[PDB]
RNA sequence: UUAUGCUAUCAGGUGGAUGGCUCGGCUCAAGAGCUUAUGAAGGACGUGCCAAGCUGCGAUAAGCCCGGGGUAGGUG
RNA sequence: GAGUGUGACAGUCACUUAGAUGUACGCCAAAAGACCGGAACAUGUCCCUGAGUACCGUGCGUUGGAUAUCGUGCGUGAAUCUGGGGGGCACCAACCUCCAAAACUAAAUACUCCUUGAGACCGAUAGCGAAAUAGUAGGGUGACCGAACGCUGAAAAGUACCCCGAGAAGGGAGGUGCAAAGUGCCUGAAACCUGAUAGUGAUGGAACGAUACGGCAUGAAAGGAUCUCUGGCAUGAAGGAAUCAUUCGCGAGGAUGUAGUACGAAUGUCACUGCCAGUGUCGUAUCUUACGUUUUGAAGAACGGGCCAGGGAGUGUAUCUUGGUGGCAAUGGCUAACCUUUUAUCUGGGCAGCCGAAGCGAAAGCAACAUGUGCGCAGCCUUUUGGCGAGGCACGACGUAU
RNA sequence: CCCUAACUGGAGUCCGGUGAAGCUUACAUUCUAGUGCACAGUCUAGAGACCUCUAGGGGGAAGUGAAGACCCCGUGGAGC
RNA sequence: AAGAGCAUAAGUCAGCCUGACGUUAUUCAGCAUAGCAGUGGAUGACGAGACGAAAGUCGGCUCUAGCGAACUUUUGAGCC
RNA sequence: GGAGAUCGUGAGCUGGGUUUAGACCGUCGUGAGACAGGUCGGUUACUAUCUACUAGAGGUGCCCGAGGUCUGCGGGUAAGC
């Protein structure tokens, strides 16, 4: 399918703005206790172990969503299991970083979690299943690098 | 808003258009102002026939401080010599720049609905 | 077509089941029959028999890009602010060569002093530019 | 105790549908790309303790020798 | 926290994974050495620079190649730097451009036996013909055509012993196992066949049913409990008597009154009751000559089906047109290939090009209204009759061809 | 042949064993007339008819077998 | 041909003539309603005329038949 | 005497005729071939499901149980011409 770059960027901007509305995010399925949007200081990008990410997410009131994705992982019904789609996975938290940093590997294995940079940000990360309202953690560098990102 | 109006509304996908149609019919009721019901019926019509009015028509047919409501988009072809307030669904970048530099206002249908609910003095442009 | 809506219709909107067989149900393949039984259809769709005129070689034939004096006049300030034109003692100096246009046409109004250099002008473009106080310059 | 039968359900037989499972298939992508007179590919026949097919092998015949990896089982 | 295996769903049980290590032969490979050697200018009655070739005539094929593609059959056939070829018919002239008739040459490209990976793919009548003792069994003299067949269980624990039996069959009894799942063994539908139960049945009429009411049987769950049965009372729409009195009519009867009354679909309410709904079969009553198709006309003595199960028919590319919904918008829209992929997504680039932006004309060519007037819908104002009036409509003017 | 008869062996008939195939939407004990695409076991109105089985020849089922080979049609073929 | 039209004529004779003209727009009717062609026929315009005092009439012969696409060639005028 | 019954009757028969492929004669046609002339030759499938009929049985109904003898609602006849 083709979508014009202008309207694709419009859709991306709409999905980014949807990460700030608590009603859309909680209606999307996420469990959280933070205040949106969640902007984290840049030192989140320099932490290299999953335990550090767990501590940050618990201090931010976001780890409940990760636990929901982990315990909500379920073996799906039908032929997809034989084809290689054994599980139906949930989406929990989107971490957006300013550039390629250790936080990509550090947060990578968290259940339901996506960690990407501003360059690699698209509509399907911000609206899984075409539903906007993804619970996302932005870093300072990501917010600084988003000034003319899709406009 | 019977089954025909409901078909037209359910057809639309832009939530701004749906909310505008609903609120315009509510305002036509409450204010007793057929201008808003008229705008709602124009917005319910097929989107392929929405107004795309250039600046040249506005300049040709308007006087100073003339309030225009365009049930569609304002485009930027032409020149605008006098200030004019324009309520439109959207604006081009050039249309916005021209209207701003000429001394006019580029407001939306919601803003004009809030500014004067009766619609007095408002002239519809297609 | 909507295959699902016709599940149960048997004929699937075709009328008789004896319809929808081959090119015989279209009167032939492609735009056949334009002299015999699709003659009126050929007239309607523009495929009527005949030849007309001649073509000159593309290597000698040429079309000229155009711009009317109204278009130049009423967006000349944008041209100067974008760099394609300059203001010399109040007169707009427009060179159509860097715009990609080779003929100025005379549709519209000229309200300012335009000093226009172009490969060609219509006569009416000449009078409209010269009455506005400007001049027309040919490209040698 | 009305037989020969008719209709419905049930039990069983026959049968192999349905469901579930799948070391198979198909398609796309990324690689890699010649071989044989130093006798190839392919075929025939043989070859196993009990071995008919297939597979492997060639009268040294489900195999022989050397080096490395593997290590306690092996004998398609 | 990819996944697979393991006695049911596993990041932590196993193999893995993420991430690191190692590796014989090979392959690429930088520093540093050895070697043939390269590039300008001046001078010119100087020398050389590809032949059955280039070209041309004619025939044919081929091509979009049109008197202007390429090939090649026949014929003919040059020139030599003061030269030769090309510039879409030939020739002349000018200008521009090249140097054939000898030779090689990486990369970017194509493909899929093969390797790896992946998948909105198929899931055993599907997907390859082949889940391969499958190009096999089998068929054809031959060229060649070509199947069917997957599954015990966690573990064989794959049924000891005993009885019957001619039995190395089979059956019974008895075991194993959570479960016979008992070896072509998971589940185990229907057709078909055997038996049982319910109803009916040897006086009976046929689209096998629908509807209503009954007999018999059933009515555990999943259906009702002011529900079912049987009555009372109140209100009751349309409709609406009987009987009697009077009168009219030749008569069958009519009219008026009784009487818009008693009643009346139903709607409430109060008692009573233990059934009712549903299901199977049979009976009585009314109705209907199957279904699909071809047909003006089908129950047809028109075509199709023995039955059941499964399979079985509007799809993709390109292009044109048009709707609904959107992005952007004359300072227009969109990019194509391609690059950026860190494994097909994606993000950011990419203006080549296409469409729109000026038409008319065969062509040469020439080239238009940013509104001159009127009517007037919506909307707004209004003294409710008018006014303004985007869009719309009708003119006027202008561009060009004739 | 008039005009058939008797007899012989093999089938058939009856018994034991073995053991297919072909027609089939359904129902079906019919008969007459009408009707209806004008050639009905099923429609309509009558008349008949207790069921099952065996043997028997073929009246009917416009019986079964075969997308009529006759005729026409098809901008269908082939040969000559 | 057939039907219709025509009498101070649309008939007959005579005088003068060549409108049996070049270009061009609509609308009819072939083809009701209601799309469809080459055409045909009515009303006009432009440019030139004939007759006639003028008005007029004349785009042949009173009206309705006597005819043919595209491609191709040839012919006419001037151009590309 | 005449006529009807799918010009009754080929799951009864026959096959002389017509109505295939072969061939001859005449005619027609340039010819292939044709003829509503003539001529010679030329394959007749099926195990009966239902219904109908012809005969022969077993049942059930009626019925004290059984047996015997009758009656005759009816059906048929050409039983003679
Ligand atoms: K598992
Ligand atoms: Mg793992
Ligand atoms: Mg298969
Ligand atoms: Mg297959
Ligand atoms: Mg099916
Ligand atoms: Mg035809
Ligand atoms: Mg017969």
């Amino acid at each position: 399918e083709k979508v014009n770059t202008k309207e694709r960027r419009y859709a991306i901007r709409s999905a980014i703005a949807a990460t700030t509305d608590p009603t859309l995010v909680s209606l999307r399925g996420h469990i959280f206790e933070a205040e949106l949007p969640i902007v984290a200081v840049n030192d989140l990008e320099s932490l290299e172990r999953t335990k550090q990410v767990i501590e940050f997410l618990e201090a931010a009131g976001l780890y409940e969503d990760v636990l929901r994705a982990k315990y909500g992982r379920h073996i799906r019904a039908g032929r997809g299991k034989l084809r290689g789609r054994k599980y139906k996975h949930k989406k929990s938290v989107l971490i957006v970083a300013g550039e390629n940093t250790p936080i990509l590997k550090a947060a990578r294995n968290l259940s339901g979690v996506d960690v990407v940079t501003v360059d690699s940000l698209n509509a399907e990360l911000l609206a899984p299943g075409t539903h906007a309202g993804r619970l996302t953690v932005w870093t300072e560098s990501a917010i600084g690098k988003l000034e003319g990102a899709f406009q | 808003m019977g089954k025909k109006s409901l078909v037209k509304l359910t057809r639309k996908t832009n939530p701004r258009i749906v909310s505008l149609i609903l609120t315009l019919k509510e305002r036509a009721n409450g204010d007793s102002a057929p201008i808003w019901k008229d705008i709602a019926k124009r917005l319910e019509a097929p989107s392929r026939n929405y107004a795309a009015v250039n600046i040249s028509k506005i300049n040709r047919h308007t006087a100073e401080d003339d309030v225009l409501l365009i049930p569609g988009k304002v485009l930027g072809a032409g020149l605008l010599d006098h200030p004019v307030t324009i309520a439109a669904l959207t604006f081009s970048d050039s249309a916005f720049e021209k209207i701003t530099e000429a001394g006019g206002k580029c407001l939306s249908l919601e803003e004009i609905m809030e500014a004067n609910p009766k619609g007095s003095g408002i002239r519809i442009f297609r | 077509m909507d295959t699902k809506k016709f599940r149960g219709s048997r004929t699937c909107g075709g009328g008789t089941h004896k319809n929808r067989r081959g090119a015989g149900n279209r009167g032939g393949r492609g735009k056949a029959g334009g002299c015999k039984h699709h003659f009126v259809r050929a007239m309607m769709r523009g495929y009527s028999y005949g030849k007309h005129g001649f073509k000159r070689p593309d290597e000698v034939s040429r079309d000229v890009s155009i711009v009317n004096v109204g278009e130049l006049d009423e967006l000349a300030s944008y041209l100067v602010e974008e760099g394609l034109a300059e203001v010399k003692d109040g007169a707009y100096h427009i060179n159509l060569e860097n715009l990609g246009i080779e003929k100025v046409l005379g549709s519209g109004r000229v309200t300012k002093n335009l000093v226009v250099t172009s490969e060609e002008f219509s006569a009416s473009a000449r009078e409209k530019i010269e009455n506005a106080g400007g001049s027309c310059i040919d490209a040698e």
